[PDB]
């Protein structure tokens, strides 16, 4: 901290020790996508 | 002759019973790098 004090009769307020932990948020995302089981079927039969 | 050599490669490969299903997971994860929720017992 900056620290200044002063004066006569001016009250001197006393070093100040500051710790902030802060956090952190999640925001887990998500699309669907879609694939037929007619598209994975010619893959995966071997026609003619 | 060129038959049954036909026949006899299919009858005789399967040990697994729905193989095709196991050869899905496989053929999806290797296009898509290990697809999570392939083995799953149960259904939701």
């Amino acid at each position: 901290v900056p620290r200044v004090a002063t004066g006569a009769g001016i009250p001197t307020s006393r070093q100040t020790t500051v710790m902030v932990s802060k956090y952190s948020e999640k925001s887990p995302i998500t699309i669907p996508f879609e694939i037929s089981a007619a598209c994975l079927t010619h893959l995966k039969e071997t026609f003619e | 002759s060129f038959g049954p050599m036909k026949r006899e490669v299919m009858e005789f490969d399967p040990e697994d019973p729905y193989k095709v299903s196991k050869m899905r997971k496989l053929e999806r994860s290797i296009a898509k790098g290990y697809v999570y929720g392939a083995d799953h017992q149960a259904i939701t």
